């Protein structure tokens, strides 16, 4: 019932400032500190610092005390972290946590992604991977989208809105020669299956408020 | 607060016991509880509370998952290690502020050899009106990782134009897949009949290869 919704990645061009947002719902806001927390791409977890939503009293691991600025509002059960003048060594995925009792982080948000870039969002093409007579095995099909020319990291892609989750390899990216981003995902249903089921592919980048929905149709 | 985790990766064979350590650089307990917490981080997941407090199970948790320790020193331990068990565990003290962080252990999962099943897909026509087509070759549930994958247009070894991308570990099963896509021009595409997919793996005797023919 705990839950805490994070704001979507996005860009932030060097020396500017980002406003993250972590609203919480499923709980009494002010009864539990929210924690923020850095995870930079492949990295481990540190700490940033913590809110007592009630009074507004903040901690700060030192390096971030100058960077970070946590704000609450009380009214609208929602928890922001400021982070100041941004360079690269800020690229990471940000979290926000409730903290039981100031001691173990018990419910997270889902993480976001700041890139921080001079480069342009761009929202990416997806293309159909369709089952044909040179994509089966032993009774099984596979079938894919290519999810094409995005920036930043990161995108997601679903199938048949969450329903489809069994065999399913979303791949991560690869950076292309032209510093855009391409990944694809695919899942491996049975042949006996094609003509009757539905595939549809969910995509979603939301530094470029990107959803696209392919149906993945035998060729 | 130092927290000290090893090892730094840690490879079983499924149902195999997993014990993994961390030191704190001081005591983090008092008379009646240690202030030591560990989560475990899946792909793409946020970090998820197993342990609080050295030994304390969270709600939902598998019973197989345990922990123990006292003033600098704890450990978690898996009885038996599951395909969904494939993670990075970190642990993370409480003793005062700021609370600090392991460095993580990943859990990597020695299953069966397994053959990759190959599939390969031709550009759809879609992209065709673009102006460029990409080939994908599809590696699907082999381990151990290890693979190779050349490119053949007409029989010709392609080099320079494909770029591959592996998934982690499946929580399901243990095996990786991976994606080689060719990217050539329309033009280029349309000039050669016979794309092919070549495939080395330990789990096979000798390359496999899927292709098709242009139109």
């Amino acid at each position: 019932q705990v839950q805490l919704v994070q704001s979507g990645a996005e860009v932030v061009k060097p020396g500017a400032s980002v406003k993250l947002s972590c609203k919480a719902s499923g709980y009494i806001f002010t009864s539990y500190y929210m924690y923020w927390v850095k995870q930079a791409p492949g990295q481990g977890l540190e700490w940033i610092g913590e809110i007592n939503p009630s009074n507004g009293d903040t901690n700060f691991n030192e390096k971030f005390k100058s960077k970070a600025t946590l704000t609450v509002d009380k009214s609208a059960s929602t928890a922001y972290m400021e982070l100041s003048s941004l360079r690269s060594e800020d690229t990471a995925v940000y979290y926000c946590t409730r903290s039981d009792g100031r001691n173990d982080m018990d419910s997270w948000g889902q993480g976001t992604l700041v890139t921080v870039s001079s480069a342009s969002t761009k929202g990416p093409s997806v293309f159909p991977l369709a089952p044909s007579s040179k994509s089966t095995s032993g009774g099984t099909a596979a079938l894919g989208c290519l999810v094409k020319d995005y920036f930043p990291e990161p995108v997601t892609v679903s199938w048949n809105s969450g329903a489809l989750t069994s065999g399913v390899h979303t791949f991560p990216a690869v950076l292309q020669s032209s510093g855009l981003y391409s990944l694809s995902s695919v899942v491996t249903v049975p042949s006996s299956s094609l003509g009757t089921q539905t595939y549809i592919c969910n995509v979603n980048h939301k530094p470029s408020n990107t959803k696209v929905d392919k149906k993945v149709e035998p060729k | 607060i130092v927290l000290t985790q090893s090892p730094a990766t840690l490879s079983v064979s499924p149902g195999e016991r997993a014990t993994i350590s961390c030191r704190a650089s001081q005591r983090v307990s008092s008379s009646t509880y240690s202030y030591m917490h560990w989560y475990q981080q899946k792909p793409g997941q946020p970090p998820k509370l197993l342990i609080k407090y050295a030994s304390n199970l969270e709600s939902g948790v598998p019973a197989r998952f345990s922990g123990s320790g006292s003033g600098t020193d704890f450990t978690l331990t898996i009885s038996s290690v599951e395909p969904e068990d494939f993670a990075t565990y970190y642990c993370q003290h409480s003793w005062e502020i700021p609370p600090t962080f392991g460095g993580g252990t990943k859990l990597e999962i020695k299953r069966t050899v397994a053959a990759p099943s190959v599939f390969i897909f031709p550009p759809s026509d879609e992209q065709l009106k673009s102006g460029t087509a990409s080939v994908v070759c599809l590696l699907n549930n082999f381990y151990p990782r290890e693979a190779k994958v050349q490119w053949k247009v007409d029989n010709a070894l392609q080099s320079g134009n494909s770029q591959e991308s592996v998934t982690e570990q499946d929580s399901k099963d243990s095996t990786y897949s991976l994606s080689s896509t060719l990217t050539l021009s329309k033009a280029d595409y349309e000039k050669h009949k016979v794309y092919a997919c070549e495939v080395t793996h330990q789990g096979l005797s000798s390359p496999v290869t899927k292709s098709f023919n242009r139109g």
